């Protein structure tokens, strides 16, 4: 999954 | 709020990991609303990027590096912004706008991947074009202009036609072979001798190419080379054409051996 910050 | 949107944010992360992508939106959008930090947008695009909407990703990318460069939001950030629209891109199938954006990336902020991922994008577009480059009539077109300047003894020409048959039909033998001809002419044997291997991948039955191969290295005085070719094209001249070229490989057998 793409990166969340 | 700072620890209040904060919290908002992290209520969308613990929803984003459970594959709860409308709530982790939501909490994205509290969190902006309370608290105006474009990290909140990237990563309520990570949410529409994760549910397949990537046209919504990238608008609400697009406009998160607006919003980032109104406020002068860290250069890392905004890097992500651009990372992610070319995400996006290449889930669409754009690979111009992939390659573009990760340019617009490394611009921003140079990183490993994204350096990686560029050059894969770049890869994949270069597979898509030669693809898209092969065509059967442009590759007889090419076959017919190379018999042409083979005939007016043009061989730098020749050459070139042969190459563009070659893209225009890989996996015709006849390019191959055609342009080793050509190669030999020019007296540029190496090269000959490799267009003929790759003729004979592509059609393991094309005597023809035998023939040029050991003409070739005989004239690069590979001896031992020449005398097995010969052998190979003796064999498949056998099965495929009845033995009709066998005095032509004998006169080069008898060459090879002196």
């Amino acid at each position: 999954m793409e990166e969340v910050d | 709020g700072g620890s209040m949107a904060d919290k908002e944010k992290a209520e969308g992360n613990k929803f984003y990991k459970a594959r709860q992508f409308d709530e982790a939106i939501e909490h994205y959008n509290k969190a902006w609303e309370l608290h105006k930090d474009i990290t909140y947008l990237n990563n309520r695009a990570a949410a529409e990027y994760e549910k397949g909407e990537y046209e919504t990703a990238i608008s609400t990318l697009n406009d998160a590096v607006e919003q980032g460069r109104e406020m002068r939001a860290d250069y890392k950030v905004i890097s992500k912004s651009f990372a992610r629209i070319g995400n996006a891109y290449h889930k669409l199938g754009d690979l111009k706008k992939t390659i573009e954006y990760y340019q617009k990336s490394l611009t921003e902020h140079r990183t490993a991947d994204i350096l990686t991922k560029l050059r894969n994008a770049e890869k994949e577009l270069k597979k898509a074009e030669a693809e898209a480059y092969v065509n059967p009539e442009k590759a007889e077109e090419a076959r017919l202009e190379g018999k042409e300047y083979f005939t007016k003894s043009d061989w730098p020409n020749a050459v070139k036609a042969y190459t563009e048959m070659i893209k225009r039909a890989p996996e015709d033998a006849r390019g191959y072979s055609n342009r080793a001809a050509a190669l030999a002419k020019l007296m540029s044997f190496p090269e000959a001798i490799a267009d003929c291997n790759k003729a004979i991948e592509k059609d393991p039955n094309f005597v023809r190419a035998y023939i040029r191969k050991a003409t070739a290295q005989i004239a690069v005085k590979e001896y031992a080379s020449a005398l097995e070719t010969l052998d190979a094209a003796r064999t498949k001249d056998a099965e495929v054409n009845n033995g009709s070229s066998a005095r032509e490989i004998d006169q080069l057998y008898y060459k090879a051996s002196q």
